[PDB]
């Protein structure tokens, strides 16, 4: 994440680190982020699995705050490590343009939720698309600056602003490349944004009067990182409740949706 | 240590 500071242990217990496991040397490399939905599913970005669709090219790390580049050493609790049992890229995903960039991963064996690992919430059917203004945060182990080979060993976080799509799409910004299933978040002057390695990660929001945060998007792409008028483009989770529910089950999704509590 | 329960819960610590 370009900008923003490090996070504190337990601050975001649904963060999962998708890694690529080179078998010819047991090295693990963090390449994408992800969101813990339940004991056995993780929501992520589709593009992540490009040229990597074999369930054994991956390893999942939960309950982490500090992530090390290529490492072979096992992970000691509370950190957890897991294997991919399934990779479900969205049926109408479009590579390249990064459309319907959303995927689901089934874990094996399942993870135990504790002080450093628990689910995140998704929007309610009733939600509709993210209305600005609002206070959102993004987290991730990606680059700290456009390019710059090294990723962040310590999970980072940053506060960002939702931008209307009519603005995000205007000529002087993305000039048409944005669609209704997207969500743009960042700043007009940039400086703060996600970046490679953050992909698959969450865009969480809520209102000043509200208690809990909610994953309203998955980091998808953008033009560089932290550039003027080029906000990060995210996959709006709301329009995919639909698909999510058809893969993970109704109740499962129900359990990750806030009710109508006190305001 | 089920993963059910209220979501969006932070600092479970
Ligand atoms: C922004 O992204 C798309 C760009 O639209 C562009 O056109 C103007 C609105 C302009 O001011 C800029 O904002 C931008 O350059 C836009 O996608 C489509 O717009 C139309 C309506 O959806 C499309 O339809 C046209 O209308 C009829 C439909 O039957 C017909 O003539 C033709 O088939 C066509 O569909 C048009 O094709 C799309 N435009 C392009 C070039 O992609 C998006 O809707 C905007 N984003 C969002 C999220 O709404
Ligand atoms: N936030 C961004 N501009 C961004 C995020 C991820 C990515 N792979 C490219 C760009």
């Amino acid at each position: 994440v370009v900008g923003g500071m490090s996070a504190e242990p337990g601050a975001w217990p649904w963060m999962v680190s998708l890694q690529i496991f080179m078998y010819h040397n047991n090295r693990r490399y963090h390449t994408c982020g992800g969101i813990l939905l339940n004991s056995h599913w993780v929501l992520t970005a589709a593009h992540c699995f490009k040229n990597k669709k074999k369930v054994t090219d991956w390893r999942l790390i939960f309950g982490a705050n500090e992530v090390v580049w290529g490492s072979n050493k096992p992970v000691k609790p509370p950190l957890q490590e897991r294997f991919v049992e399934e990779i479900i890229i969205h049926e109408k995903y479009v590579s390249g343009l990064e459309i319907n960039d959303i995927a689901l991963i089934k874990i094996t064996p399942p993870v135990p939720c504790g002080p450093f690992i628990g689910p995140g919430c998704l929007p309610q059917f009733k939600a509709g698309p993210p209305r600005a203004p609002q206070t959102c945060w993004v987290t991730g182990w990606g680059y700290l600056k456009e390019k710059g080979p090294r990723t962040s060993p310590t999970l980072q976080e940053a506060r960002v602003a939702l931008i209307d799509l009519e603005l995000c799409n205007s000529t002087r910004w993305y000039n048409g490349r944005i669609r209704s299933t997207n969500v743009c978040a960042g700043y007009p002057r940039g400086k703060i944004d996600t970046c490679q390695g953050d992909s698959g990660g969450p865009l969480m929001c809520r209102d000043r009067a509200e208690n809990t945060f909610v994953v309203v998007g998955i980091t998808s792409w953008g033009v560089g990182c932290a550039r003027a008028k080029r906000p990060g483009v995210y996959t709006s989770t709301w329009p995919y409740l639909n698909w999510i529910a058809s893969k993970i089950g109704s109740n499962a999704l129900q359990m990750v949706q806030l009710g109508t509590p006190p305001r | 240590a089920t993963c059910d329960g209220p979501c969006g819960l932070r600092f479970r610590q």
